[PDB]
C-alpha cells in the first residue's frame, strides 16, 4: 500500500528514483528526459 | 544547473 497506492501518474510521462537519492522525468514520446517538471517548449 | 549525477535513460538504454 504505503509507495503503490498512492496519486495518479502524469499524461503519458514516466518518473524514476536513482540509488543516489534524486528523482528523474522521463518522456517516451521524444526520448527526453529532466530534472524537474517545466513548461512545455524547446528540449 | 551544474551537478552532474546519475543520467535517466530508460528507453535509450533499453534500445
Amino acid at each position: 500500500v504505503s509507495l503503490i497506492n498512492e496519486g495518479p501518474l502524469p499524461p503519458g510521462w514516466e518518473i524514476r528514483y536513482t540509488a543516489a537519492g534524486e528523482r528523474f522525468f522521463v518522456d517516451h514520446n521524444t526520448r527526453r528526459t529532466t530534472f524537474e517538471d517545466p513548461r512545455p517548449g524547446a528540449p | 544547473n551544474t551537478g552532474a549525477k546519475q543520467p535517466p535513460s530508460y528507453e535509450d538504454c533499453i534500445k
